[PDB]
């Protein structure tokens, strides 16, 4: 079975949150399938939200059992999450996920299908594409034979932001870091290469960033000097 | 609704080493426990369920038990590929819980960072900020400490670290420290300097420039 | 042992030598399979009838689930703590190694607990490290679970058709060892161990097995066996025929019949009375009878067999003037009430007719007598081995005058008939 998640990943607060997830390789109404849903709170654990079932009965966790809605949608195989009256707590990582078995004389609590998750972001701000500014090596970033260089990510807003190094094709040396958030409302987050110094003025390395929030894609030179 | 507490909460351990997650439920669960690897960015991936069942596609080192109250999970040769961290998680009673985890780390020779520091693009100078970027590079173990020197006076809020995980091809990780100023703050010192405390290093290390 | 006496007098006849077994109480068990939960199935001859017992596995499981949406109040109320939350999780903890467990209930119940079959461990260890390389090239695996899945089948079809609530126990519910060792385990004397032991399969008659849940892979039935408090008191059998004037005038005469009829057992210092047949199962010379269905009489009720006018005891009879022939076959011969212008005489397999009865009530032994006919109804007797003895005496139907007799009575007793004849000779 796989899943893939569709949602908005920022939304503004006292607002109804709207996920989907279509599924493909097992049919919505097919045996002892209960399509569940998981959130991760930003460095914690993960939380049960509820599931529907194959029937569509439906349990939801009894924390957010006024707030919430699942629904079915064989038609497009997909199932469907609703919270209501979000707030900045209910911010998380959102999981589609799925428990389905032959024989099922139990709950069915073991999640072999997971989604992608959806970043859900809850805040009044608005949405920012970011500001990209080469890192450009020279003689304090070199250090015998390999030399460090990257770009910066700056002022952006929510998360999370893809970065690329030349479409793809240079992957190795290459160290992402986690964003962090500034002390305005915006983040920033650097991505760094270790190449060899004798490469440098004779190969291209472009900064690849990606912003799907905002509609930004960003490509910035880097280069000695 | 059901507590899960697992133990330990982190853990470092050689590579090859026997590696041991307990996991205890509030009240009895019977064989209805799950266990969990999640890695950085990426969804969590089901190992053991029902107890010990073994999930297809798990390599054979990875082993389940207990039964009611106590649980756990043992990994029989701890590997590179494994550096994640692990949830247990219940499903007798609705709703179902999961513990808090278990963070892994792969244990290694300590070795030094790479020090490096870049100063701001004169493209970002234009929009009236700056940033320098300074770089530690593939140092264990995570602890380390870095300190800004701008015209040999030590800064204090105005920097941000970060740390990647830990990487599962050396077992090291890597730090990057940004110091933001404002253009005119900038242009009115010379020397920007960070200065590296890590374990590898006999004495600290200082990386600097000048022309601010 | 069984010994018998017909009562000219009163056209009945006592059967006496028996010992009694009265079910005074119930016994709840609860009777667990523990089942599994298969995650996946995907995969060649032998593997292909394998993957046909899981769809038999699988399509009972369902069936029991879809199942799931006085004498057996006990075993009812046992089922009703089991859909409790945690309740079956009580269970699973105590028989998780051992098959024998005494459970308290949230209740306060304590119940014995017994795992009768371990589908899950077979399952899990055998067959599931197979079923995610598919190449099972021994028949010896295959057949234990044929084995052991036919059980489940059975027992998912008796409950099917039986609103989940049968009886007797089959030995699919409860083979022979297992119910001879759940008799042992029970909180009653060696006598009744034994006695239980010995009439297994009257055992198995008054016991109800009844479905109760099928919940976190265990499926659990109660069954409900009897106590027996009352042993080795003893009981007697009263037979009764009608009693009629034989005068030549057809509808002149009048008929006496002693009503009551039944199974009669020593208990606790009176008599138990079990009025419904069949509630009592005969084995060789012990008696297995149900309380629910008894009255409690006084012991004096006795009288009525040896003195039928007793001041002490009013002894029921019907009246009617209905001179209709029949017999009753008891345990140790044949009452013949022959009337009228029928033929009625009792016959031996090789010799023939060697009695030919005359009007009235009669009684001829099961010795030398293989077969009775009155009129076109040929009765076989019962072939049991004890001595009879023929009480004569004169048909009390005699000591009434036809006149005055109540013939409309049908329950009734003679003090009535009495005050009735009393107020009928009082207007003449």
């Amino acid at each position: 079975v796989q899943l893939v998640q569709s949602g908005p990943g920022l939304v503004k607060p006292s607002q109804t949150l709207a996920l989907t997830c279509t599924v493909s390789g097992a049919s919505i109404n097919s045996d002892n399938y209960y399509w569940t849903w998981i959130r991760q709170r930003p460095g914690g654990g993960l939380e049960w939200i509820g599931h529907i079932s194959y029937t569509g009965n439906t349990y939801y966790t009894p924390s957010l059992k006024s707030r919430l809605s699942m629904s079915l949608e064989t038609s497009q195989s997909q199932f469907s999450l609703r919270l209501t009256s979000v707030t900045a707590a209910d911010s998380a990582v959102y999981f589609c996920a799925a428990c389905g078995a032959y024989v099922l004389i139990s709950n069915c609590g073991w999640f072999d299908s997971w989604g992608q998750g959806t970043q859900v972001t809850v805040s009044s701000a608005s949405t920012k594409g970011p500001s990209v500014f080469p890192l450009a090596p020279s003689s304090k970033s070199t250090s015998g034979g390999t030399a460090a260089l990257g770009c910066l990510v700056k002022d952006y807003f929510p998360e999370p932001v893809t970065v690329s190094w030349n479409s793809g094709a240079l992957t190795s040396g290459v160290h992402t870091f986690p964003a962090v958030l500034q002390s305005s409302g915006l983040y920033s987050l650097s991505s760094v290469v270790t190449v060899p110094s004798s490469s440098l003025g004779t190969q291209t390395y472009i900064c690849n960033v990606n912003h799907k929030p905002s509609n930004t894609k960003v490509d910035k030179r880097v280069e000695p000097k | 609704e059901i507590v899960m507490t697992q133990s330990p909460s982190s853990l470092s351990a050689s590579i090859g080493d026997r590696v041991t997650i307990t996991c205890q439920a509030s009240q009895d669960i019977s064989t209805y426990l799950n266990w969990y690897q999640q890695k950085p960015g990426q969804a969590p991936r089901l190992l053991i369920y029902g107890a010990s069942n073994l999930e297809t596609g798990v390599p054979s080192r990875f082993t389940g038990s207990g039964y009611g109250t106590d649980f756990s999970v043992t990994i029989s040769s701890l590997q590179p590929e494994d550096i994640a961290t692990y949830y247990c998680q219940q499903y007798q009673y609705l709703p179902y819980t999961f513990a808090p985890g278990t963070k892994v780390e792969i244990k290694r020779t300590v070795a030094a960072p790479s020090v490096f520091i870049f100063p701001p693009s004169d493209e970002q100078l234009k929009s009236g900020t700056a940033s320098v970027v300074c770089l530690l590079n593939n140092f264990y173990p995570r602890e380390a400490k870095v300190q800004w020197k701008v015209d040999n006076a030590l800064q204090s809020g105005n920097s941000q670290e970060s740390v990647t995980e830990q990487d599962s091809k050396d077992s090291t990780y890597s730090l990057s420290s940004t110091l933001t100023l404002s253009k005119a703050d900038y242009e009115k010192h010379k020397v920007y300097a960070c200065e590296v405390t890590h374990q590898g290093l006999s004495s600290p290390v200082t990386k600097s420039f000048n022309r601010g | 042992n069984i010994t018998e006496e017909f009562y000219q007098s009163t056209c009945s006849a006592v059967s006496k030598g028996y010992l009694s077994a009265l079910r005074t109480g119930w016994y709840t068990s609860v009777i667990t399979i523990e089942l599994s939960n298969i995650k996946e199935n995907k995969c060649d001859a032998k593997v292909k009838l394998i993957k046909q017992e899981l769809d038999k596995y699988k399509n009972a499981v369902t069936e029991l689930q879809l199942l799931m949406q006085s004498a057996i109040a006990s075993g009812v109320a046992v089922c009703k703590v089991l859909h409790l939350e945690g309740e079956v999780n009580k269970i699973k903890s105590a028989l998780l190694s051992t098959n024998k467990a005494v459970v308290s209930l949230s209740n306060g119940v304590s119940v014995l607990t017994f795992k009768v079959l371990d589908l899950k461990n077979y399952i899990d260890k055998q067959l599931l490290p197979i079923l995610n390389s598919c190449s099972i090239s021994n028949i010896e695996t295959v057949i234990e679970f044929q084995q052991k899945n036919n059980r489940l089948l059975e027992i998912t079809r008796e409950f099917s058709v039986n609103a989940g609530v049968t009886t007797p126990v089959s030995t699919y519910m409860l083979t022979n060892s297992e119910l001879l060792s759940l008799i042992n385990d029970m909180p009653i004397t060696n006598d009744q161990k034994k006695l239980m032991s010995n009439n297994v399969q009257i055992v198995r008659q008054q016991s109800y097995s009844i479905m109760c849940i099928i919940k976190e892979e265990v499926l659990a039935y109660v069954v409900q066996l009897p106590l027996y408090g009352v042993i080795d008191t003893p009981c007697w059998k009263l037979h009764t025929s009608p009693l009629c004037t034989t005068n030549t005038k057809e509808g002149s005469n009048i008929c006496l019949t002693r009503t009551d009829r039944g199974w009669y057992c020593d208990n606790a210092g009176s008599v138990s009375f079990f009025p419904q047949a069949e509630t009592c199962k005969v084995q060789s010379n012990r008696v297995f009878c149900d309380t629910m269905n008894s009255l409690t009489l006084p012991s004096e009720v006795n009288l009525c067999n040896v003195d039928i006018f007793n001041p002490k005891y009013d002894c029921k009879i019907m009246t009617s003037k209905t001179d209709v022939s029949s017999s009753v076959i008891t345990s140790l011969g044949a009452i013949v009430s022959c009337y009228g212008k029928t033929k009625c005489t009792a016959s031996n397999k090789n010799r023939g007719i060697i009695k030919t009865f005359s009007n009235g009530c009669d009684y001829v032994s099961n010795k030398g007598v293989d077969t009775v006919s009155v009129g076109n109804t040929l009765y076989y007797v019962n072939k049991q081995e004890g001595k009879s003895l023929y009480v004569k005496g004169e048909p009390i139907i005699n000591f009434y005058d036809p006149l005055v007799f109540p013939s409309d009575e049908f329950d009734a007793s003679i003090s009535q008939v009495n005050e009735k004849i009393n107020q009928s000779l009082a207007f003449i």
